């Protein structure tokens, strides 16, 4: 049983590796959209901006 | 005909039909009443709002949950409750439909009795029954042992069931649940600089912790953490603007469930008093109780409450016995669900209360085998 | 040594599940915030298109 | 836990002492269970009061006699082992059948928990449903029986013929705590 | 040698040394800065006075207390306040001088942090502390258990201490005190003919609240004897003539202490957080706390509070209850007392935070117990 839970230990652990790895990369994009957006609300809120004052 | 499976708890009433697949109204079980005088006249203003009603305007009003820990205080504004979830919510005449009632273990047989009695003369329902809330939950997972975790707005109880059975001198049940939270996190946000002191304000704070709290899965790291760096804070926008962050206070609130000493209370915290419920059932069955141990409840949908909650009861068990947490992702509605479940039985159909017997044997039929 | 090896593999995919699902968190409040900003600029570059009409 | 029931809810270490000192007042043993629970249903008779430390009394009934029911019913806390008289009885049985009827004869009875107003008698009763008739069936319950663990101590203590049934100082020394197993008891 | 103790409060400052029997020096706790332009040369008009000196100017100034509910807003004016105290009250160098602190309970840790800072920068004392001003206010009273209401300018706080320990978790913190019941007083003023509206004339408001309010026994009876007869009518004298006359008001303004309604709070009154606040603490000790309700605070000074805050909580107790209300002659100034007391302690000269301990643990070394 101690080779049994050890392979299971194993598997399981770089499986969970790589769903961290695929969370993570995913996070990399989600950090990058989330500057993307912060570029996005700061050109946005300056146009809004200078409308209402043009207006 | 169908049945009603109204579960009541405290914070939140869920009800709907039996067969269902999840409650079809669900709505918080406080009642408000204005606390100004109004000037317009021809408004018509009602003189006590309930439910979602109140939940919006609260700004005016003052409300007052009538269900304080499992237990039912004011009756009328519970028959007001009452009341509303059926001629609005479900929109249903409640003569022709027998009605399943949930209450914690351990309570006053006064509540259950007086439920009843108001259920057959005010309602005059065809038929009911009172079940309790875990076995419920345990029904809802596909469980048949297991001891189950319910921990609601008002109470938190556990219950060990091992093939059907219960053991009733196992039972644990503790009076630190939703609400306490709520208030410690109204105390700590002080030290901030953030002060809510009404009942509607409340409400806001019980929206942050459900939005930002989680459980550390060690405390004492967390704290070291949040003190170095600043990578735990998180803003919030409150119903006016004025944006606001809390650190430290994300873990330090559902902290409270596994050292119930921040709020002065002297009762061990979650993980032993589940323990300690293992320990009392006979020897035999501890194995797979330590393997099914249910969760349900709304407070029990912390972010790393399931592996925070496994990692201590593993460190007080046996290192030779596996031990799981039966957390599903649904597991707030779980009570209903397993009521809907019941009811939905042919089974059951001869364990209800008739309006006759009722009549025949007086409110004390509810502690006799009519349960 | 089986046992040891199987409790750095407990902590590990412990730890890493938890980072894993705390970036989870991460990204369901971005995505949130991506939409967020995508109704923002909708709406401020349209007030900005009425500002231009009334111009 | 039966007191919740009511709605009175003690769960400090501290008020358990309170609990303790309602058991210590209020409680006591029924000759007949059913009757007692048929009686406090129908009057109120059964019913008295008490005041906590900081007022607001509270009234307890069937709990009275609920409580110390315990000892004869064990399966109200979930226990599997057999009641008070009926481990008593038992134990008589597992003796040589000729010191019997004595054993019969001498039920005595020491110990705070045996300070229950109406113990001795119901527990003759039962012990006497379980015994032949024509046995004599008496229980020797002092009125100081809380007690009789400590003075039956100093009587012997006093003796001295017992002045050579200590364990000495150098004794022990000479043979380690594993003396007191032996006849050095 | 002598330590100083500092009891900033709000509306007054009162300082001494420590071991005396009063406090030496107390002032109240504003700042004035003039709002007109001035045109004599010469005069060399200084830019803002502080204290009685302002107190004295006021008809050419704009007073702001820089304390709000206990807390410290405008820290520079804070520091001219410190400054002038310690170089003009007290004519000492405070670089000699462990000084005490005092705040109430549930504030902003960034306030005493920042309060510690600017003690050990800009005076640089030897040593300091912080503490709670209940607690001096029941080391002043010579007991050692019992609930302590303080009630101040700003905040209104009890606190049970039982045999020296204090039970945090039923700390009972309220934002209504005698700053509220001013304006309160200058609002229903108004239904007279009375106008105040200045930042000085709210000191003209507040000396008719310190002279002529009382709380009444039974607010319906005085309130009915007030519409029949005249008895209660009484004159005051402005700074300029024209003698102003109030009735009801005297005991409406003070009565808000027990009907916060008055003033669109919401939380209960004085008697129901207090009463509150002993339910809180375990059963054990709650006679005692019953016995000994201290007071303190200039707040509590209204002619028969004390009746009526025994009249009130009796009929929320049981009845075999023995309730007292310990109100000292001079509870005005219970809190410096107690905290000269405490100063002057031996086993106390070790609690301090000595300067070179701060330099090596920074601001933070405050919440850590050296409290
Ligand atoms: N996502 C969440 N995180 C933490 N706590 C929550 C969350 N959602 C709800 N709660 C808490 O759980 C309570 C609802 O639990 P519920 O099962 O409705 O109680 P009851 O069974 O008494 O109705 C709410 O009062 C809320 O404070
Ligand atoms: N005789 C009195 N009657 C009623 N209220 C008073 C009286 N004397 C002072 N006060 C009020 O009490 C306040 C002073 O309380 P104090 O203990 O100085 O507060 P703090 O502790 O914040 O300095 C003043 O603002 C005043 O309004």
């Amino acid at each position: 049983r101690a080779q049994e839970r050890l392979a299971t230990a194993l598997q399981k652990l770089e499986e969970a590796e790589k769903a961290a790895d695929e969370s993570e990369r995913g996070m990399k994009v989600i950090e990058n959209r989330a500057m993307k957006d912060e570029e996005k609300m700061e050109l946005q809120e300056m146009q809004l901006k200078e409308a209402k004052h043009i207006a | 005909t169908t049945a009603l499976v109204c579960d009541n708890g405290s914070g939140l009433v869920k009800a709907g039909f039996a067969g269902d697949d999840a409650p079809r109204a669900v709505f918080p079980s406080i009642v408000g009443r204005p606390r100004h005088q109004g000037v317009m006249v021809g408004m018509g203003q009602k003189d006590s709002y309930v439910g979602d009603e109140a939940q919006s305007k609260r700004g005016i009003l003052t409300l007052k949950y009538p269900i304080e820990h499992g237990i039912i205080t004011n009756w009328d504004d519970m028959e007001k409750i009452w009341h509303h979830t059926f001629y609005n919510e479900l929109r249903v005449a409640p003569e022709e439909h027998p009605t399943l009632l949930t209450e914690a273990p351990l309570n006053p047989k006064a509540n259950r009795e007086k439920m009843t009695q108001i259920m057959f003369e005010t309602f005059n329902v065809p038929a009911m029954y009172v079940a309790i809330q875990a076995v419920l939950s345990l029904y809802a997972s596909g469980r048949t042992t297991g001891i189950v975790l319910d921990s609601g707005d008002g109470v938190t109880h556990n219950v060990p069931i091992y093939e059907g059975y219960a053991l009733p001198h196992a039972i644990m049940r503790l009076d630190l649940a939703g609400r306490d939270l709520t208030d410690y996190l109204m105390k700590i946000l002080t030290e901030r600089g953030y002060s809510f002191v009404t009942t509607a304000e409340r409400e806001i704070v019980r929206d942050i912790k459900e939005k930002l709290c989680y459980v550390a899965l060690d405390f004492e790291n967390e704290m070291a953490t949040a003190a170095s760096s600043s990578s735990l804070e998180k803003s919030y926008e409150l119903p006016d603007g004025q944006v606001i962050t809390i650190g430290n206070e994300r873990f330090r609130c559902p902290e409270t469930l596994f050292q119930p000493s921040f709020i002065g209370m002297e009762s061990a915290g979650i993980h032993e008093t589940t323990y300690n419920s293992i320990m009392k059932c006979d020897i035999d069955i501890r194995k797979d109780l330590y393997a099914n141990n249910v969760m349900s409840g709304g407070t029990t949908m912390y972010p790393g409450i399931a592996d925070r909650m496994q990692k201590e009861i593993t460190a007080l068990a046996p290192s030779t016995m596996k031990i799981k947490i039966i957390a599903p992702p649904e597991r707030k509605y779980s009570v209903w669900i397993g009521g809907s479940i019941l009811a939905s039985l042919s089974t059951f159909q001869q364990m209800w209360i008739t309006k006759q017997e009722y009549d025949e044997a007086g409110p004390s039929i509810v502690h006799r085998k009519c349960f």
